[PDB]
């Protein structure tokens, strides 16, 4: 199985700051990578799929990039609505797995 | 309006067996996949398995022998059955619809607590 490793596990950030989060795969996933945001007490919400495609209604402050085993999520000038946990997930063959998560908290 | 709502037994004692139901509305179980995902308290998401629109299933390697996923197309329900619960089976369980390499709609989750 392909495991996903996310870094950092947690980041403290201020509103308006630009952050980058990473998802590394232990095997080539061929761009089949989705990103989800989860706010406290809610289910996860799709943000990005197939590495760079934003889901409907996700703000353009979000951008995903990557290939091979290295992927990124960049959030430009963070808004309060953006703090919470971020997860990457691959869809390369099966089983599917999720990265461990990145907790984004307000400084 | 796509809806997925999960229902489960809440507190159960270890070693019992359990069934969790994912009731869907607004789309056909034959045109999409339904994945099962759990989240232990304070931890990340763990993929448990899925049932494809055609009835094939795939499972997490590590849990494969204790899990079974099935569905009732007629009733619009998907089930997750687990054998001999461990306390570490404590988590929030969600069903999510899959459509072209993405889990686009998720249920609110059901909490399962394995307590003696």
């Amino acid at each position: 199985d392909i495991v996903l490793t996310q870094s950092p596990a947690s980041l403290s950030a201020s509103v308006g700051e630009t952050v980058t989060i990473t998802c590394r795969a232990s095997g080539n996933i061929h761009n089949y990578l989705a990103w989800y945001q989860q706010k406290q007490g809610k289910s996860p919400q799709l943000l990005v799929y197939y590495t760079t495609t934003l889901a409907d209604g996700v703000p353009s402050r979000f951008s995903g990039s990557g290939s091979g085993t290295q992927y990124s999520l960049k959030i430009n000038s963070l808004q309060p609505d953006d703090f919470g946990s971020y997860y990457c997930q691959h869809f390369w063959s099966t089983p599917r797995t999720f990265g461990g998560g990145t907790k984004l908290e307000i400084k | 309006q796509v809806q997925l709502q999960e229902s489960g037994p809440g507190l159960v004692a270890p070693s019992q067996s359990l069934s969790i139901t994912c009731t869907v509305s607004g789309f056909s179980l034959t045109g999409y996949g339904v994945n099962w995902v759990r989240q232990p308290p304070g931890k990340g998401l763990e993929w448990l398995g899925m049932i494809w629109g055609d009835g094939n299933t795939d499972y997490n390697s590590a849990l494969k022998s204790r899990l079974s996923i099935s569905k009732d197309n007629s009733k619009s329900q998907v089930f997750l059955k687990m054998n001999s619960l461990h306390t570490d089976d404590t988590a929030r369980y969600y069903c999510a619809r899959e459509r072209d390499y993405r889990l686009d709609y998720w249920g609110q989750g059901t909490t399962l607590t394995v307590s003696s």
